C-alpha cells in the first residue's frame, strides 16, 4: 500500500494573490470529505487547471504499490509491476515542515504539513487524525487526476 | 570585516537569479549538459521533481547537487516584502522570496547578491566555515 | 515575565514534563530535590549573566560577534542525528547542566 | 609571438590517439571517451544520436576549454549493454541516415533541374 492520504479536492481559487509566475499558479482546494485545506502549486503549460474542477489526489510514500522503498533516483527503464501510473500528474518531493496546533499542556487537534516539490510547496491543513502518516525531512510522491 | 572576499559576479549572479526561479523546468538533456558540467557530481541522476506527463526537473533541484556537504542555512531575497513574515504563508511564500537551504539542499527560494554574494552570513561563508577552503574552491567552481 | 516563562524550567505542571520529557525521565526529574537545587542555581546564574549583559550593553543592542554559530550548530546536529520535534527527549535535564 | 598555428583545430601530431577510452569508477557501467581534435560538430551529433537509445541511462559531452580542440564524452548505459556498443550502434546509425540524406538531396536536385 504505502498510501499516506487520498481524497477529492475541489478548486476554489487559482490566482488570489495575483499571477507572480509564468508557467506555476496556486490552486487553493477545499476537501469535500474530510474538510481538509489544500494549497499547491502547478505547472500549468504541462498540466491546465480551471475553476471548479474536481481532481482526486493521493499522496503515496511509494509508486510502485508493493511496499518498496524508490531509493529516490531516476530510472525510466525499470518494470516493476505498476509504477501506480493511473494518475496524469505526478510530482516527488520532500515534507519540510510540520505544524500543529499542540499547546505546551495538550497534543495537536488540526496539524498542516508542508512539502516541496523541487521548488514546488504544498500546504495541507486538517484534522490530524487522518494526517499522522507524515513525518519531516521524508519522501513524498504527489498524485493527481481530473474528474467528469 | 569577517566576510567572504570573494563572490559571485557579473552574467553568473544574474544567471542564478533566473534559473533559480520557480518557473524553470529543465529537459532531460539540459539536465545531463549541466551535470556533465559538474565536478563533484557523485555520477547518480536525482528524480525529475515532476514525473509522468513529462520528465521534467528544477533549476534549484540542480542547484542542490552544487551545493556541498549538509549545509543549513536562510537568507531573504533582495524583493522580500515585510508583509509576508506577518500574516499567513509565512512558510510558503508567494513570490517565492525567502531562502532556505536544508541539509545541503535548496528547498525555496531565489538566489542574489544577499545569498551567494560577499556579505556575512551568506551561504559561500557558511560553506567555507562548515566545509573548509578545499570544498568552497569547488563550490564557486561548480557554480561558475 | 518572558525572560522567567522562556528560561525558568517550571516543573511544577507535570503536563508539559510528560509531553517534552520521556516518561521514564520525568518521574526522576520530579521525585529528587537535587535536580531541583540545580535547576533553580541555573536560573540565579542567568539573571545575573542577563544583570552583567544589561550592565555591558546598553541602548539594548543584542547583535554580538562571537567565534562559533550555536544556533547553526544545533540545527546542523537535529538534522544529522534525525531529530522528531513531535516526540518527547531521552535527554536528561540534569546532563545540559 | 604566442598564437598557436592554424591547424591544432583539426590536425594530430605524434603520440595522440584520436580516441582514448576510459571506464568511470563512480557509476558502474559508466565510460569515458575522450576525441583529439573535434569539436562541437561531432559532440552534438553523438550525443543527439546516443540520448534516442533506450537503454542508454546517460549522455553529454563538453569542451573541457575552447582554446584547446579536445571532446570529452560521457555514456552510461543500463546493465547489460556496454557503452561502447552503444557508441558504435549510434555512429553507424549517423551514417545510415547521412547516406539516405544524401541520395535523398541528389534525387531532389535532378527533379529540380529537369522540371
Amino acid at each position: 500500500a504505502g498510501i499516506l492520504f487520498e481524497d477529492i479536492f475541489d478548486v476554489k481559487d487559482i490566482d488570489p494573490e495575483g499571477k507572480k509566475f509564468d508557467r506555476v499558479s496556486r490552486l487553493h482546494c477545499e476537501s469535500e470529505s474530510f474538510k481538509m485545506d489544500l494549497i499547491l502549486d502547478v505547472n500549468i503549460q504541462i498540466y491546465p487547471v480551471d475553476l471548479g474542477d474536481k481532481f482526486r489526489l493521493v499522496i503515496a510514500s511509494t509508486l510502485y504499490e508493493d511496499g518498496t522503498l524508490d531509493d529516490g533516483e531516476y530510472n525510466p527503464t525499470d518494470d516493476r509491476p505498476s509504477r501506480a501510473d493511473q494518475f496524469e500528474y505526478v510530482m516527488y518531493g520532500k515534507v519540510y515542515r510540520i505544524e500543529g496546533d499542540e499547546t505546551s499542556t495538550e497534543a495537536a487537534t488540526r496539524l498542516s504539513a508542508y512539502v516541496s516539490y523541487g521548488g514546488l510547496l504544498m500546504r495541507l491543513q486538517g484534522d490530524a487524525n487522518n494526517l499522522h502518516g507524515f513525518e519531516v525531512d521524508s519522501r513524498v510522491y504527489l498524485l493527481m487526476k481530473k474528474l467528469a | 570585516s569577517n566576510r567572504p572576499v570573494m563572490g559571485i559576479v557579473q552574467d553568473t549572479l544574474t544567471a542564478v537569479r533566473k534559473f533559480t526561479k520557480r518557473d524553470v523546468f529543465l529537459e532531460r538533456g539540459e539536465v545531463m549538459n549541466l551535470l556533465m558540467f559538474l565536478s563533484t557530481w557523485d555520477g547518480k541522476v536525482p528524480q525529475p521533481a515532476i514525473l509522468k506527463p513529462r520528465p521534467l526537473w528544477t533549476g534549484k533541484q540542480i542547484f542542490s547537487l552544487i551545493i556541498p556537504g549538509h549545509i543549513n542555512c536562510i537568507r531573504t531575497h533582495s524583493t522580500h516584502p515585510d508583509d509576508e513574515d506577518s500574516g499567513p504563508y509565512k512558510h510558503i511564500s508567494p513570490g517565492d522570496t525567502k531562502v532556505v537551504v536544508e541539509n545541503g539542499e535548496l528547498i525555496m527560494g531565489i538566489l542574489c547578491k544577499k545569498s551567494l554574494g560577499t556579505s556575512a552570513g551568506s551561504l559561500v561563508h557558511i560553506s567555507y566555515l562548515e566545509m573548509g577552503h578545499d570544498i568552497t574552491r569547488l563550490f564557486y567552481s561548480n557554480i561558475q | 515575565k518572558a525572560f522567567e516563562k522562556k528560561f525558568r524550567f517550571d516543573y511544577t505542571n507535570e503536563r508539559a514534563l510528560r509531553r517534552t520529557l520521556q516518561e521514564d525521565l520525568v518521574k526522576d526529574v520530579l521525585s529528587n530535590a537535587h535536580i531541583q537545587n540545580e535547576l533553580e542555581r541555573e536560573f540565579e546564574r542567568m539573571r545575573e549573566d542577563r544583570e552583567v549583559l544589561r550592565v555591558i550593553f546598553p541602548t539594548g543592542d543584542s547583535k554580538v560577534v562571537l567565534p562559533c554559530n550555536l544556533l547553526r550548530m544545533i540545527w546542523n546536529a537535529q538534522k544529522i542525528f534525525h531529530i522528531n520535534p513531535r516526540l518527547p527527549s531521552d535527554l536528561h535535564p540534569i546532563k545540559v547542566v | 609571438m604566442n598564437a598557436p598555428p592554424a591547424f591544432e583545430s583539426f590536425l594530430l601530431f605524434e603520440g595522440e590517439k584520436k580516441i582514448t577510452i576510459n571506464k568511470d569508477t563512480k557509476v558502474p557501467n559508466a565510460c569515458l571517451f575522450t576525441i583529439n581534435k573535434e569539436d562541437h560538430t561531432l559532440g552534438n551529433i553523438i550525443k543527439s544520436q546516443l540520448l534516442k537509445d533506450p537503454q542508454v541511462l546517460f549522455a553529454g559531452y563538453k569542451v573541457p576549454h575552447p582554446l584547446e580542440h579536445k571532446i570529452i564524452i560521457r555514456v552510461q548505459t543500463t546493465p547489460d549493454y556496454s557503452p561502447q556498443e552503444a557508441f558504435t550502434n549510434a555512429i553507424t546509425d549517423l551514417i545510415s541516415e547521412l547516406s539516405l540524406l544524401e541520395e535523398r538531396f541528389r534525387v531532389a536536385i535532378k527533379d529540380k533541374q529537369e522540371g
